[PDB]
């Protein structure tokens, strides 16, 4: 304005692109030199007149962090000569004009030659004080809805809001809030933005109801929201009980002439009557059925699922990125599932980060449910498919490591996308918006270890919410529900239901008190353990005859057995876990008739009988040894000896590949038999086993294909095959990654393309005709794919100590022990 | 009814599928029962049943024989070593015998036999399906080229096809241990032979578009050097008419297996390449000299200088 001269800006993230993107290559085929981002648009600028340069000034910005590489193929244009060096081809002239900004925070990886030859601007403090970035906001969200709403109800909402509110008692709520522990926490400074954007949205979401209330209850009920936002966002790190106790602040600090804020506070609003008052304690009842006892998709409902639920819905129809925190058991993804898939505006997209997930893989991913359309005010643009919007569901944004300078190029790219709302075609060398594509994602808080913590810019630019394990009680209702459902089964036993979920809370509570990461980094516990001894007491008492009440108690201690101690090390331990059950039987069971419950007094199999059911042991040893002399006689000439510890480890392995997901972690020492013992119950069940075949150069490539004809093997003629993979064979990080991948999902993500994902559609095609199904839909097809390789596949984990870094970093991956 | 099974027994190895026959076999049981009592007492109820019931405890074996593994060779000593016969041999290589000579050679009882024989065909089959690979890959598989400055026909992307070759002999040098090969062993190595043929041709035609393109931006356009090294452009153009003679000839061959088959190829890559290095070596010298007939040239270097 100062000058009358045009401005020309150009931003680029730095990470994002890389070198041959950024500046071009020459092409190793005829030495083509592309060109690349910069270059492309130094061109544009330069050569050609028809745009307005001489008159404009033109501006380049690098938001993201800058590493020295980058710049040595700057440090020229950065030097006094002013000239751009390519690798290739002539060298581009810059003028005055031609100005280029680089943005950071850190300096570590910047060598000081490079500090000499730009001018260093600082920022030791904030830009601007907390109520004037508040105005800011307000102002920013008044002029976002002022071009969609009405003007004059507008002018009345935001008169309000503006009267609503005083900075006052605002910087107390916020120097308290600074007194208070946070999971991931930011500067209050930061949340502020999310806190108003948030309130503002939905303040604007009941509009229609804004014109026959009077102005007072439309003041109490516009202070209500406004608490609420402030709360969820602000303090949507916070413990729980922390986040009761912040109520309690604000209620006192801010003012009481409004309606009060409340913990489980909501309006139920309906056309029937002016309904805004509070309200609370309104969980409904849900009944189920017996075979969806695992079902990913089934959430039970409780106060806090709903509270969830509703809150993250308010966040993305406020349109905003959204990060979630929790503990490994805490049931983010599944929950985050079920809120998402029953929406009637919003499109699930699952997608599993890795510990280096390459950008084009999210560029596809985004491709399965966008298309390309070009407008006038974006070019080119990458907008939904449908109406209902799309949102991508990454998960652990933690899990990928940083470069060699720190920071993680796809997180920076999800910030562009989040933050500036698009990016820049390599090939095409064009910016692209998008349209409304949102971005969830859950990570574990970075003291776990193997999660690096995170760059503010990112925590910043989206919110955080914290959920923890939901008390002990609500364990105890849902579990009470999964015991009624399972029940369902026998209705012998329908009124005991509550001891059953009861013990099972105590006896999980007992385990994490008892044994925590002191003893070894491995004793974690979970509600999914009891997700999966309900499970296995489902498809016990299914595949079993009917049961008697000491039969009953009998097989629950055993799954109980199956699901906690197997993991546990020592006799010690073995016997105080032993003891543990004693005590939490005789506590939550009147029942006074079972025998010993220890793991050599029970003997419950399936290989015996078509009923699950306890056997005798001279019996099993009997059949065990039969086996054992076929397997002599046929298998593998073995000079082996049977015993009570090895066929209790039988047990165990035909129990877990009986499951649904055979997806094992044998953890021991060698020379014990394992590596044969995983053979010799497989072949029990008549399945086929596949051991990979490593070299000292073995790339991914091996284990790709050894992967893949398995995978086809298990789906194309349902070979029903178990694989066999040893310390030996992990060396590498690549297929390290694609283990964890396979594992936590269930299909390959990055080969299902072309010719692979025709064949892969061609062969379903020919298998549901064979079976006579007429199954058609590409994604329900892809989805059945998913359902034939869990049914189909079973992976067992032989490994050396933990001790070792190798088999440290095993045990210690978050989807090998999920 | 009876004549749908003289009609599945007369239907030639080749004409019968075990999915056809397994359907089949399904409609003969089915419609058994719908027979009135008085074709039940006569005999052909009787043959029928006891005909199907066998066929029905043979499917597996015939599921196992159906394999693309087997060759007529394997059948071949199949009839001699269990049968004591033999089937004509031009009936015998387009395995159009009928199954009733498979079936007289009592399956159920020799079943021992002819499953080391079908786990021989399988070993061999191994090696089959990754010979057909190759044999319809390279088959086509040409190679995307593009024009330059009106010039050669220079490759597009010729990495990619380049190491597909380079992985086809990785795999088809690999695959010459198996227990179960030697059926292929003159196809074998007539297949090593093109390949082979095939990847020196390929390691020369990455060299010759590489010193070529080198040599085309310092020769060609550019007047002042042709007439500096009058002999040395007068070979390079008359090394560009030859190469471009080969490449339209090999573009319009549209086989890139055949290349090989073109007589005087492999021959003209080699002189062609040599030729390109002297050239090559040459305009260095010529560089060398120019830079001690001028100190200072030292400093631009040799794009620069040219
Ligand atoms: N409200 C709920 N409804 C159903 N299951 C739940 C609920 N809360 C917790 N769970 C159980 O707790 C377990 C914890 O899951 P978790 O391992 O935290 O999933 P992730 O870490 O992938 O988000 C889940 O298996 C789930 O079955
Ligand atoms: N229960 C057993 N009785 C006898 N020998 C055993 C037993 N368990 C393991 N072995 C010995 O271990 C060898 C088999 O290797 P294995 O123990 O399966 O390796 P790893 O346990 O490292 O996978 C055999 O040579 C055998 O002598």
């Amino acid at each position: 304005i100062f000058d009358g001269h045009a401005n020309v800006v150009y931003v680029i993230d730095t990470k994002v692109l890389t070198k041959e993107s950024l500046y071009g290559s020459m092409l190793k085929a005829t030495l083509e030199w592309r060109d690349g981002l910069f270059t492309s648009i130094l061109r544009r600028v330069n050569d050609d007149i028809t745009g307005t340069f001489k008159n404009s000034r033109i501006w380049v910005v690098f938001d993201s962090d800058l590493d020295p590489e980058y710049v040595e193929a700057m440090n020229s244009v950065l030097d006094d000569n002013k000239i751009l060096t390519l690798p290739n081809g002539e060298r581009l002239p810059i003028p005055p004009n031609f100005r280029i900004l680089f943005e950071t925070d850190n300096l570590d990886h910047t060598t000081p030659a490079t500090i000499t030859r730009c001018g260093l601007l600082w920022f030791s403090t904030d830009v601007c004080s907390i109520s004037s970035k508040i105005d800011h906001l307000l102002n920013k969200s008044y002029e976002a809805l002022d071009n969609k709403l009405s003007m004059f109800e507008l002018d009345k909402l935001k008169d309000l809001i503006s009267d609503s509110f005083d900075m006052a008692s605002l910087t107390n709520i916020f120097t308290c809030s600074n007194d208070l522990v946070h999971i991931l926490g930011v500067r209050t400074f930061n949340k502020l933005e999310t806190a108003v954007q948030l309130a503002v949205h939905l303040i604007s979401s009941y509009r229609q109801w804004f014109q026959n209330l009077d102005d007072k209850s439309l003041k109490d009920v516009i202070t209500l929201l406004i608490k609420r936002s402030l709360l969820y966002a602000l303090a949507g790190d916070s413990t729980g009980e922390s986040q009761r106790a912040f109520i309690q602040t604000i209620n006192t600090y801010f003012g009481h002439d409004s309606q009060e804020l409340s913990d489980y506070s909501t309006i139920v609003i309906a056309n029937d009557k002016l309904s805004f008052s509070s309200f609370c304690s309104e969980i409904p009842s849900v009944s189920l059925e017996a075979h969806e006892v695992m079902r990913p998709d089934i959430v039970i409902p409780t106060i806090d699922t709903i509270k969830h639920e509703k809150i993250f819905y308010d966040l993305l129809n406020s349109k905003r990125g959204i990060i979630l925190c929790g503990p490994p058991g805490s049931g983010k993804t599944m929950i985050m599932n079920n809120a998402l898939r029953n929406s009637s505006l919003y499109d699930v997209v699952g997608i599993n980060f890795s510990k280096d997930t390459t950008t084009e893989h999210i560029l596809s991913a985004l491709h399965r449910h966008t298309n390309y359309v070009t407008t006038s005010k974006g070019l080119t643009l990458l907008p939904k498919s449908d109406i209902k919007n799309l949102v991508l569901f990454c998960d652990e944004i933690n899990l990928p490591k940083l470069d060699k300078y720190g920071s993680q190029n796809v997180v920076l790219f999800l910030r562009q996308l989040m933050e500036k709302q698009g990016f820049w075609k390599t090939p095409e060398n064009k910016w692209v918006t998008i349209e409304r594509i949102h971005i969830v994602g859950a990570c574990n808080p970075p003291t776990d270890p193997g999660r690096i913590p995170m760059s503010e810019r990112f925590t910043r630019h989206a919110a955080i919410l914290y959920l923890g394990y939901p008390s002990g009680k609500s364990l105890s209702q849902i579990y009470e529900i999964y015991y009624k459902a399972i029940f369902k089964l026998v209705p012998e036993f329908r009124s005991y239901t509550e001891p059953f979920a009861r013990a099972s809370v105590h006896l999980y509570n007992e385990c994490k008190a008892r044994y925590s990461t002191g003893l070894q980094s491995h004793y974690l516990f979970s509600p999914r353990e009891l997700t999966r001894l309900v499970r296995g007491v489902y498809t016990a008492i299914n595949t079993g005859p009917r049961q008697t009440l000491r039969s009953l108690i009998r097989l629950w201690a055993y799954e109980a057995w199956r699901i906690f101690a197997d993991r546990l090390v020592g006799v010690k331990e073995k016997n105080s876990f032993e003891q543990l059950l004693y005590e939490t039987v005789d506590k939550y069971l009147p029942n006074q008739d079972l025998g010993n419950i220890s793991s050599t007094s029970l003997l419950f199999s399936g290989l015996l009988s078509l009923d699950f059911k306890e056997v005798n042991k001279t019996d099993l040893v009997n059949f065990i040894e039969e086996r054992f002399k076929t397997f002599c006689d046929e298998e593998l000439e073995v000079p082996m000896v049977i015993h009570e510890s090895m066929v209790d480890h039988i047990l165990r392995i035909d129990r877990a590949l009986k499951q649904v997901q055979g997806h094992m972690m044998l953890i021991g020492a060698s020379r014990t038999g394992k590596t044969i013992l995983t053979r010799f119950v497989a072949w029990l069940n008549g399945l086929k086993i596949v051991q990979p075949k490593i070299h000292r150069h073995s790339n991914l490539s091996d284990f790709d294909m050894i992967l893949k004809k398995a995978i086809s093997d298990c789906s194309l003629k349902e070979s029903r095959t178990c694989l066999i993979i040893d310390e030996s064979n992990i060396l590498e990080t690549a297929f390290l990654e694609r283990m964890n991948t396979l594992l936590a999902n269930a299909d390959i993500p990055d080969l299902f393309q072309g010719e692979e994902y025709d064949k892969l559609l061609n062969n379903l095609r020919n298998k549901t005709r064979s079976l006579g199904l007429l199954l058609d839909t590409e994604q329900e097809l892809y989805d059945w794919f998913v359902g034939e390789i869990a049914k189909n596949l079973h992976v067992v984990f032989t490994i050396c100590d933990p001790t070792n870094n190798k088999s440290s970093a095993m045990i210690s991956s978050p989807a090998l022990f999920n | 009814l009876w004549e749908d099974v003289q009609r599945t027994f007369e239907t030639p190895w080749c004409r019968v599928d075990v999915l056809l026959l397994q359907s089949d076999l399904a409609n003969f049981l089915r419609r058994a029962d719908e027979l009135p009592r008085a074709v039940k007492q006569f005999e052909m109820y009787k043959s029928l049943f006891s005909q199907v019931n066998m066929l029905t405890s043979v499917n597996k074996i015939l599921v196992e024989l159906k394999d693309g593994a087997l060759k007529p060779r394997h059948w071949n000593m199949i009839f001699r070593d269990i049968g004591k016969r033999q089937i004509q041999k031009n009936l015998l290589d387009k395995l159009e015998f009928s199954l009733k000579d498979v079936m007289v050679l009592n399956l159920t009882l020799n079943e021992i036999l002819l499953t080391k024989i079908i786990e021989r065909a399988q070993k061999e089959f191994v090696i089959e399906k990754s010979l057909n690979r190759i044999k319809k890959f390279w088959k086509e598989a040409q190679y995307e080229v593009i024009e330059h400055s009106s010039g050669l026909k220079l490759v597009r992307e010729w990495d990619v096809l380049e190491q597909a070759c380079k992985e086809d002999l990785e795999e088809l040098v690999s695959m010459k241990a198996s227990n179960y090969y030697k059926i292929f062993e003159q196809d074998c190595l007539d297949l090593e032979s093109k390949l082979t043929k095939l990847s020196e041709i390929q390691v020369n035609w990455v060299e010759v578009q590489f010193y070529w393109l080198d040599l085309y931006g310092i020769l060609g356009e550019n007047l002042d050097i042709q007439n500096f090294l009058p002999l040395e452009t007068s070979k390079f153009k008359s090394l560009t008419s030859e190469y471009k003679m080969i490449t339209t000839r090999a573009f319009q061959l549209d086989t890139t297996i055949e290349v090989i088959h073109i007589p005087n190829f492999d021959t003209t890559l080699k002189l062609t390449i040599d030729s390109l290095k002297m050239i090559k070596s040459s305009l260095s010298t010529f560089l060398e000299r120019q830079r001690r007939q001028f100190p200072r040239f030292y400093f631009l270097g040799n794009d620069d200088l040219l």
